[PDB]
RNA sequence: CCCUAACUGGAGUCCGGUGAAGCUUACAUUCUAGUGCACAGUCUAGAGACCUCUAGGGGGAAGUGAAGACCCCGUGGAGC
RNA sequence: UGGGGCCCCGAAAAUUGACGGGGCUCAAGUCGACCACCGAUACCACGGAGUACCGCAAGGUAAUCUCGUAGGAAGGCGUUGUGUUCGGGUCGAAGCAGGGCUGUGAAGUCCUGUGGACCGUUCACAAACGAAAAUCCUGGUAAUAGUAGCAGCAAAGCAGG
RNA sequence: AGCUUGUAGUCCGUAAGGGAGACAACCCAGCCCGUGGUUAAGGUCCCCAAGUGUCGACUAAGUGUUAAUACUAAAGGGCGU
RNA sequence: CCCGAGAAGGGAGGUGCAAAGUGCCUGAAACCUGAUAGUGAUGGAACGAUACGGCAUGAAAGGAUCUCUGGCAUGAAGGAAUCAUUCGCGAGGAUGUAGUACGAAUGUCACUGCCAGUGUCGUAUCUUACGUUUUGAAGAACGGGCCAGGGAGUGUAUCUU
């Protein structure tokens, strides 16, 4: 266990993520829950008296890039690393532990799996999926 | 508990409904008869006989007669009953034809500005001159 | 001729039915890319040049 | 018909067996008024309303059936 | 006698009903003024996202940027395959049910279960490439409903074995 | 005529949010996300956040408690005040 | 082998890595049966969004100066109370106290074992579905019972850019 290497601006800004997106709506498409013919994903609303595409509070929020998270921490994992998704023993030597950790792929082998959790253990790289 | 006697009936309930909505009492009122409606006589007494004699059977308003029902209605008005706060308002009001015998030498008070000695005329009715001619026992 | 070498005619209004061409002795629809073995829309033609 | 009554057999009603179809975006115990595309169970403010079941005639759901056959329009037809 | 304020008469409609309702009379009405407060996403402040323009870059500027139907423009997500790069899989692929995390989002990824053999990925290129709607089509399956019908034209069965 | 046909401005159409009971187009306001504050229109007896506020009068008819308003009755009269 | 009228079926017991048990790979949804969680016979309807609570859950994939509860420092906009003086017919205003105490937040130090999330119900505010035709759609305008799958800018030639 290496500690994470976040300076206090990106602390701030880790910090304010959380509270920002503790408060961002789901963006369930309009309707979801009326139809089971119907995914929760977002589509745009359309119809011209659609009321969340005329934007009536009620109900509920439009997705638009006033919603994005802040530029230096968008996209970590919640624990403050960077997620790096390996696919193969031989993408471990391309990450360094002071901010990275790696998710390993959630088809690789109990076999391969062992040697990359070996290696990663080694290089002191966190793992945000094993067995424990 | 409040005793009624020369009192405004809007007046007193608007003063009775905010104080159930302020949730820390049970409010009695006594004397409900004796309670005050400005106006001349035959307006009120015109008034109430169309408000009683209003809806349909199946359906409609059912207006009180006793005072003490139609003061309870009074206050009904001015809360959001049909509220889980409302309705735990309506259900800490007792309201009384005269005293009843276990509230018989409690101490009572009296609501200032609801008292019709503030009126400037002799224009008003009591409560109970209007549900006796809207064919009330009590 | 894929999806179109049917003799299907719609049943016209009165019925209840969408107006799609359907068999001449059944409701089941033909020809239209809508319908189920009828026609693609579009399709790859043997005749366009990828050259 | 005044003015309906009683009675008979078959249904219905109740029981056993068998066993479909047609209306349906959702919700839905309503009533009044207003509002709103000027004909609202759902909006607004009131008034009512404990739930479930059975029977019953059809007030309402501008009930259901049928892309109005009346009228107009289409540089649409047909026959005469 | 003239000019003014408010009110009254003139003043009749159809389900029970409308100052929004209760109600209200030196007002909770009207008129002339005034005081304090409540009350938006407005305005101010802080933090964040995007956008426009400039800048070799770092970054700078925005009181004079941020609603939107028809519609134009830009950049992305996904499906299947091809060339090519690099991989995963019986120590358990695809798919499926549910869940965690990331992303404004299209979506991606991971976890548990189930499953038993295939699946991805770089840079590019293609298309029979994305559905909630068409009285859409095909299949499956509800409510209706244990309901209608199993009566009307020839009401037929019972006892014993 | 909530009729028909012009014109200028502005809206709805395509305009959220706040307020008028509800209100396509009336008032505030044009609106990226979050938090805090102060206001706008409008309101402050209860429903309902904030006045049973102040001063000076009027009204006795529950008149009224209805900015604009398609949602609000006239001529005429009154030794009512 | 047992039950069963049984050449049905069920139970038990086997085969097989696995029932995959013969229209048998995987085995979604609608629909139906049962269980569990929440709620529930005084109750109001676009079935949700937002905030705060009750109950249940919170293994993995989410947090561990993270969650809870406090202290201290700095703190933008904003900004008191109380009291003193003075003005006002009055409700109140002004000046001082005081740009102070406080204050979004930003740090830091302790304390704590939860929190995030998920299901359901409650309270508060808001919203009369969606697509379409429309000047105007919640409409007493049209379309859909439901779910799954299918379902619509393509090629040749030519011109222009
Ligand atoms: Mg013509
Ligand atoms: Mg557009
Ligand atoms: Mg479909
Ligand atoms: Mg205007
Ligand atoms: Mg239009
Ligand atoms: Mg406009
Ligand atoms: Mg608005
Ligand atoms: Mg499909």
């Amino acid at each position: 266990v290496s500690t994470l290497d976040m300076d206090p601006e990106s602390r701030r800004l880790f910090n304010v993520r959380k509270v920002q997106k503790g408060k961002k709506p789901q963006f369930k498409r309009t309707c979801s829950h009326k139809f089971k013919r119907l995914d929760d994903n977002w589509r745009r609303p359309r119809g011209s008296q659609g009321k969340q595409r005329r934007k009536y509070v009620s109900k509920g929020a439009l997705v638009q890039v006033g919603y994005g998270s802040p530029a230096a921490v968008k996209g970590l994992h919640p624990s403050g690393y960077s997620d790096v998704l390996i696919s193969s023993i031989a993408e471990l030597e391309l990450v360094d532990p002071s901010y990275e950790a790696i998710r390993i792929a959630g088809t690789i082998g109990a076999q391969k799996k062992a040697l990359i959790l070996a290696k990663a253990e080694e290089a002191g790289i966190k793992v945000l999926n094993s067995g424990r | 508990v409040i005793d009624a006697k020369g009192l405004i009936l809007g007046r007193l309930a608007s003063s009775v409904a905010k104080q159930l909505l302020s949730g820390d009492e049970k409010v009695y009122i006594i004397n409900a008869e004796q309670a005050i409606i400005s106006g001349s006589r035959a307006a009120t007494l015109r008034e109430y006989r169309e408000t009683r004699e209003r809806g349909a059977t199946e359906f409609g308003p059912y207006f009180p007669k006793r005072p003490d029902r139609i003061l309870k209605r009074t206050i009904r008005g001015m809360l959001p009953y049909k509220r889980a706060r409302g309705r735990d308002a309506m259900s800490r009001l007792k309201v009384y034809v005269g005293v009843p015998y276990e509230l018989k030498g409690a101490e009572t008070v009296t609501i200032p500005d609801a008292d019709m000695r503030l009126l400037s005329s002799s224009r008003y009715v009591e409560l109970g001159e209007v549900s006796q001619k809207m064919g009330s026992k009590f | 001729y894929s999806g179109m070498e049917t003799s299907a005619r719609g049943w016209g209004s009165g019925r209840g039915v969408s107006h799609v061409p359907r068999l001449v002795n059944s409701s089941r629809a033909a020809r239209v890319p809508h319908a189920k073995g009828g026609r693609r829309a579009h399709p790859p033609k043997p005749e366009a040049d990828r050259s």
